[PDB]
């Protein structure tokens, strides 16, 4: 449910 | 070292050649025409002690510079004129940002009143003029 | 000692026309006006003086957008025709910049789209433009380079086996990460791939360089600094840990090293030393996009907020709400900022308001454009258009000047 360009945890 | 100026009055001043050499005038007649020592004939001995007073305070415009330049129309004229004399940038460009400073902000009639100016306009020339502001 | 003096009338008066000049030359337009009309030597000290193009040199020397009207509207040919025609450009040129910050708050623009036509997996997730060009990283893992006037396509560059997510490019060659783990470096004039990094264990996912050195931030939950004597000597210099999650975004200049990341916190790190420093809390979520100038650090988070903290003391100065999505992409110059939401929108606020502790937090969103949609990966902007890029596979041209 994100684009590659970021990311969480 | 040190180095004697020589204003027009006659009087002479002992000043340290690292301070005379902030004027490129003084600079140029010390190194490429080997004057000692160096005459003045358009500076007096005031003006020259106010300068020597700069030059050696300085070896934007901070607040010395501003309690520095608090003496009469005359005296500021005098110093722009020693300051192109010697071609010291710093002292010229200072008395003249306080000149600009005292004209910004303040109307035509206010600015007369400043610098002691008559409205040698004619009618039909000033409302020409103002019709192009 | 004389208590008054006419220094305009008698510095002329004694061959001296040029103090006279560069006293004058400071004054502001108001005042300039003014000394016009003190008596008729000061106007004709202002006229011969060419103290109207003066001014406008100056304010193209000092001030960009005056720069950008000079350059664009053809006036600025003129400069470096008599005194009458400047005098009479100036307010031209300032019911220009009025119309064009009008044009800024009420959302008067008009809009060129580029089909960037991916073939497969289509987004663009970076972009940096000039005058001339407009270079782009897509999800084909390849690098379109278009022109900035015809809007064609003309050159695209294939090497990265993954999105490339993130660009920069200067005078010189163009700097490139991709979810391949890579930092390649490539020729800006005639797209060689000069150079390949392999480095991170995991998508690089911001970098930037300048003055030589360069840093870069990955899945990998690392930074890494490297020397740059040439495009392609490029020697590691340090690695930086000590975030927990993915490094999302990274900026720096000759203070500081500033890097968000996916575990809610910024990270402020010495450039010189490359010695952690502080660490800025305060976002809730996750923060997705960053740009440090300055003493002002401005980042998009997850929580729907856009936060402006000062670097050395690392407070919060302002908390923006109004996305109604997460903030992907994040911008600012001297005047305003500009931002992207995952919902296709981008928000236009006042950063002279928001900067001012005494403006309502109602009135700091100027604006809101609606024109992609997908979800806006990367933008830049200037003082007359904004550059965008979107999920959605379309470069969009955002021009206030009309």
């Amino acid at each position: 449910y994100l684009d590659s360009g970021i990311h969480s945890g | 070292p040190s180095i004697k100026l020589q204003s027009s009055d006659g009087e002479i001043f002992e000043v340290d050649v690292e301070i005379a050499k902030q004027s490129v005038t003084i600079k140029t007649m010390l190194e490429d025409l080997g004057m000692d020592p160096v005459p003045l004939p358009n500076v007096n001995a005031a003006i020259l002690k106010k300068v020597i007073q700069w030059c050696t305070h300085h070896k934007d415009i901070p607040v010395w510079d501003q309690e520095f330049l608090k003496v009469d129309q005359g005296t500021l004229f005098e110093l722009i004129l020693a300051a192109n004399y010697l071609d010291i940038k710093g002292l010229l460009d200072v008395t003249c940002k306080t000149v600009a400073n005292m004209i910004k902000g303040k109307t035509p009639e206010e600015i007369r009143k400043t610098f002691n100016i008559k409205n040698d306009f004619t009618e039909e020339e000033e409302a020409q003029v103002r019709k192009e502001n | 000692s004389m208590l008054q003096r006419d220094f305009i009338t008698a510095l002329p008066a004694r061959g001296l026309d040029h103090i006279a000049e560069n006293i004058l030359s400071y004054l502001d337009a108001k005042s300039l006006c003014a000394a016009e009309l003190v008596c008729k030597e000061w106007y004709r000290v202002t006229s011969d003086g060419m103290l109207w193009k003066k001014l406008i040199e100056r304010m193209v020397r000092t001030d960009s957008l005056w720069r950008g009207l000079a350059e664009r509207r053809g006036w600025g040919q003129y400069l470096f025709p008599p005194n009458s025609f400047y005098r009479a450009l100036y307010p031209k040129i300032i019911q220009d910049i009025e119309t064009i910050e009008s044009n800024w708050r009420c959302g008067r623009h008009s809009l060129q789209r580029i089909h960037c036509r991916s073939e497969t997996s289509k987004g663009v997730y970076c972009l940096q433009y000039d005058d001339q060009k407009i270079v782009s990283g897509l999800r084909d893992n390849t690098i379109k380079i278009w022109d900035k006037n015809t809007l064609e396509c003309k050159r695209i560059l294939t090497g990265h086996t993954g999105s490339v997510l993130c660009l920069q490019y200067d005078e010189r060659v163009i700097i490139t990460g991709s979810s391949d783990s890579t930092v390649r470096v490539w020729d800006v004039n005639t797209g060689e791939m000069l150079n390949t990094l392999i480095h991170h264990c995991e998508a690089v996912l911001h970098l930037r360089f300048n003055n030589g050195m360069m840093v870069t931030c990955s899945k990998d939950r690392s930074i890494a600094v490297w020397d740059m004597a040439s495009p392609t000597d490029i020697t590691l210099r340090r690695v930086l840990v000590g975030h927990r999650a993915a490094v999302n975004v990274v900026d720096f200049d000759d203070k500081y090293i500033v890097s968000a990341s996916g575990d809610r916190t910024i990270k402020v790190w010495n450039t010189s030393t490359c010695e952690f420093v502080r660490t800025l809390n305060g976002h809730k979520r996750g923060i997705a996009c960053l740009q440090y100038r300055d003493r002002l650090v401005v980042s998009g988070s997850s929580d729907n907020t856009i936060r402006l903290w000062d670097i050395e003391c690392g407070a919060c100065l302002r908390v923006l709400e109004g996305h109604e999505e997460l903030v992907r992409c994040i911008r600012f110059d001297n005047k305003r900022i500009v931002s992207g939401a995952y919902d296709g929108k981008i928000k236009v606020w006042d950063l002279v308001a928001a900067l001012d502790p005494r403006a309502p937090a109602g009135t700091l969103c100027l604006r809101t454009l609606v024109e992609h949609s997908g979800r806006v990966f990367r933008l830049q902007f200037d003082e007359f258009q904004i550059v965008s890029s979107s999920h959605d596979d379309t470069i969009l041209i955002w021009d206030f000047l009309n």
